[PDB]
């Protein structure tokens, strides 16, 4: 998924936010990994996407 | 196993409208999300309409109050009515069933020949 | 910040429903209590600063 901008820091046990609690919520006992990377060179439109 | 979608097309009709309608075969389509994606060489990603199952639709912020979509279940064929056709609309429109948040069992069609040039 | 006002809230019921009205309503962190389970606690005094 792609929530928005650079808000990928919100996917963490304890951190709360707008999209971190209304779209994708992570539990406090989450035992896993988290990967994230930008796509400014793959998903980019001359007039916006 | 069968698409039965993207049946239609149009010719060069600047400033007019397009009756582009793409039906769907008799299957277990309940939470389908039909949309329209352009396939102009150079600009592959494109979103136009939305087919949320609750009946409500969302239009792109670019073409606000420009495209109107209505649901039709008489012959199981989705309709789309737009106006104010520009000149750069030369592309290949599709009716994709597995839109974003998908791409696991996604399937496409052959394309609707729609092009305009002043 | 230095001359911050202070209003006393008492003798009323604090329904924590109209508080969630603005869109950029982030950094709503509670210290000592939880964001939920506030519609059942019966406090003594409530202060509001700016």
């Amino acid at each position: 998924f792609v929530i928005r901008g650079d808000e990928v820091r919100q996917i963490a046990p304890g951190q709360t936010g707008n999209i971190a609690d209304y779209n994708y919520k992570l539990p406090d006992d989450f035992t896993g990994c988290v990967i994230a990377w930008n796509s400014n060179k793959l998903d980019s439109k001359v007039s916006g996407n | 196993e069968v698409q039965l979608v993207e049946s239609g097309g149009g010719l060069v009709q600047p400033g007019g409208s397009l009756r582009l309608s793409c039906a769907a075969s008799d299957s277990s389509f309940y939470d389908y999300e039909m949309s329209w994606v352009r396939q102009v060489p150079g600009k592959t990603p494109e979103w136009i309409g939305s087919m949320y199952p609750s009946g409500r639709t969302y239009i792109n912020p670019s073409l606000k109050s420009l495209v109107t979509i209505s649901r039709d279940n008489s012959e199981n064929m989705l309709y789309l009515q737009m106006n104010s056709l520009r000149a750069e609309d030369t592309a290949m429109y599709y009716c994709v069933s597995n839109w974003a948040s998908g791409s696991t069992g996604d399937y496409w069609g052959q394309g609707t020949l729609v092009t305009v040039s002043s | 910040v230095y001359a911050w006002n202070r209003k006393r809230i008492s003798n009323c019921v604090a329904d924590y429903s109209v508080l969630y009205n603005l869109a950029p309503f982030f950094t709503f962190k509670c210290y000592g209590v939880s964001p939920t389970k506030l519609n059942d606690l019966c406090f003594t005094n409530v202060y509001a600063d700016s």
